[PDB]
């Protein structure tokens, strides 16, 4: 992605994915995205999504990464986010960082 | 009094690079479990770490392991100021030594025993100047990050490039930090 296109990539992933502020009910909550394209982070997120939404927000937020396999962790106890479907609220991936690795 | 500078307490996580923050610490500075923290102690020294939300730790001081609390310069009740850097990014290359007293003894390929398993997968926030502990082999040895590529610190992820080599030293240098 050109320097132009990356704050266009971060412009629909920031606006394209539900944001209700009635639903913090059950929990405003904040992701911060550790991929590998270099060291790269973007925050963001609402109350009750999912892990398949954070993948959604990778692919909307970086063209090259969609084609791409990878995968979604926490570090230090070193858990594989499997079960893409799983919601933040059964994962404990509340507030928490969430790197990626190809 | 601003709620960005806090207390040296025990470790209850036995790990190297981490800290145990509370939760109430957590809503009252926003940060997360992944979260690579700058911890800057007295001496002018800082150091790299990731903040975990830790129940006993009591929101007014942090939980570090001795080699953090050694690389600080820093005892168990001094204050230190955590405030955090997520500028930093993936390392370049990394460049530790093995101290000299701590492998006295034996040889070989330090980097697949006690390197190797030690940052994999794990992405390490280390710092220049930071000396880590890896136990195996029946043994503790003690590394020194003598350099690294992207400025003064860096994370170790799979892709990073660790260089060890194999002349050892004194620990005079240590003293010179505490003096």
């Amino acid at each position: 992605s050109s320097p132009a296109e990356v704050p266009k990539n971060e412009t629909p992933a920031a606006q394209e994915q539900p944001m209700p502020d009635n639903e913090p009910k059950q929990g405003d909550t904040s992701i911060q995205i550790r991929y590998a394209n270099g060291k790269r982070e973007v925050l963001h997120c609402n109350s009750t999504d999912t892990v398949k939404f954070l993948y959604e927000h990778v692919t909307s937020n970086a063209n090259t990464d969609p084609s791409r396999n990878f995968t979604l962790n926490y570090a230090f106890p070193i858990k594989p986010i499997s079960n893409d479907e799983t919601t933040l609220k059964d994962a404990d991936l509340l507030n928490s960082v969430v790197v990626q690795r190809w | 009094k601003k709620d960005n500078m806090l207390l040296v307490d025990d470790a209850i996580n036995d790990d190297n690079s981490v800290i145990a923050i509370n939760s109430n610490t957590m809503d009252k500075l926003e940060l997360f479990r992944g979260d690579t923290v700058l911890v800057k102690g007295k001496k002018r020294k800082d150091t790299v770490l990731i903040v975990l939300i830790d129940d006993e730790l009591e929101d007014g001081a942090c939980r570090i392991n001795r080699v953090v609390r050694n690389n600080l310069r820093i005892r168990l009740g001094d204050l230190v100021t955590i405030h955090p850097c997520p500028d930093i990014k993936y390392a370049t290359r990394i460049s530790v030594l093995p101290i000299a007293d701590t492998i006295e003894g034996i040889t070989g390929n330090l980097f697949d025993v006690f390197l190797k398993p030690y940052f994999v997968e794990a992405y390490r926030p280390v710092r220049k100047g930071d000396h880590f502990v890896v136990r195996g082999g029946m043994r503790q040895v003690e590394f020194k990050v003598v350099d690294v590529e992207p400025e003064e610190y860096a994370v170790v992820a799979q892709d990073t490039i660790i260089h060890w080599e194999g002349e050892p030293i004194n620990r005079e240098d240590e003293e010179n930090n505490m003096n």
